[PDB]
């Protein structure tokens, strides 16, 4: 449900 | 037989070509653009999005990310830390003092050395995914807040927002912070204003051979690859042009600067990083092209409430004598990556 540079 | 290199090109559209967005971003198809994966567009110098950025040093970055990068011989894993909320003043003071500030260099190629040499050192703060815009409400011209493209049926049809997606982002960064191979959610286009600051370096390989990065980078990393087709999708991955050279992955890079806007394009694996302080603007955007790539965009499915679009209403609106042969899950259609989309026959007519 949004747009995220990156994880982990 | 439009640019057949696959090569990265740039735009210099004036005042009067630069105003109708979406029919530029036709033209620019029009011109082989979108077959690199990334197109660089200088808009012309009377513009200008904000009359000054003297006001913004106190603009909240909710949640910034410290860069963990683990790796070696041009493949690496970046982990994200979410730290505590800061001020732009507060990030600036980070990304400029003699921790964290650039490195001095003297060509491109030097600063591009010292950052494959030296990313697993000194994890960098990435001031990203900040929700909100710099552009003045009258702009008119590109505005990343209403770029009035086919990707607004979402909101129209639904009602759905989609942070990042169809609103933009801000993103401050610092020396040294990264963005990992990938391409954006629902393999849709992005647009990219460098408000300000030093330039954001970029990588790119063709939508054409972009299948080939994926079955190179499954190969590097089986594990990831084995439990997510779509693990590339989780954005901790970063391979070096030296990796990609090594194993025969055409690729372009491009440096943008402040002031300039970077496009990709459906299909179209990007990384790069930023060199020091700076701010961008991002949001995604949609051509009758991009339908296509939706309808056949492979998902991350691991990770819970990631960003998937009902392809439902587009179908229906642009492709109705597809629709139920494609709700029967027998449109078959294959996607060629060097067709411009529809809306350029006005300009190759
Ligand atoms: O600036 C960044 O962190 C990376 N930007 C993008 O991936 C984009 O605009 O599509
Ligand atoms: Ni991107
Ligand atoms: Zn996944």
């Amino acid at each position: 449900a949004r747009k995220s540079t990156g994880g982990k | 037989t439009l640019n057949p290199s696959a090569r990265i090109m740039t735009f210099y559209p004036t005042m009067e070509e630069f105003r109708n967005f979406s029919r530029y971003i036709a033209y620019i198809e029009s011109q082989g653009a979108h077959r690199a994966g990334l197109a660089k567009v200088v808009p012309p110098k009377e513009w200008k999005p904000r009359a000054s950025y003297d006001d913004i040093d106190d603009l909240v970055i909710p949640a910034p990310i410290q860069q963990l990068v683990t790796g070696q011989s041009g493949l690496f894993t970046q982990y994200n830390i979410q730290k505590k909320a800061m001020t732009v003043r507060e990030f600036r003071k980070i990304a400029n003092s003699d921790k964290y500030c650039t490195p001095r260099y003297s060509e491109f190629e030097e600063l591009e050395r010292k950052y494959w040499k030296n990313l697993t050192f000194n994890p960098p703060i990435y001031g990203a995914d900040v929700n909100g815009t710099l552009y003045e409400k009258h702009v008119d011209e590109w505005n990343i807040g209403r770029l009035r493209t086919i990707l607004d049926l979402v909101e129209k049809e639904s009602g759905i927002t989609i942070e990042g997606v169809n609103t933009p982002y801000l993103y401050f960064g610092m020396w040294k912070t990264s963005f990992a191979w990938h391409t954006e959610d629902m393999d849709l286009y992005s647009i990219n204003y460098l408000h300000f600051g030093e330039p954001k370096s970029w990588y790119s390989v063709p939508p054409e051979h972009g299948k080939r990065l994926e079955r190179l980078a499954k190969g590097f990393f089986p594990g990831s690859a084995q439990s997510c087709e779509a693990f590339l999708r989780h954005k901790m991955t970063l391979i070096s042009p030296l990796m990609l050279k090594k194993y025969g992955i055409p690729f372009d890079k491009v440096t943008q600067e402040a002031g300039e806007f970077m496009i990709t394009f459906p299909y179209g694996y990007h990384a790069g990083f930023n060199h020091g302080f700076n701010c961008a603007e991002s949001t995604n955007f949609a051509t009758r092209r991009w339908i296509e790539y939706g309808k056949q965009a492979v998902l991350c499915s691991c990770r819970k409430d990631m960003v998937k679009i009902s392809m439902d209403v587009f179908v229906r609106k642009f492709q109705p004598e597809r629709y139920k042969l494609w709700k029967a899950g027998k449109d078959n259609t294959v996607i060629d990556h060097t067709l411009p989309t529809p809306e350029a026959a006005e300009f190759l007519k």
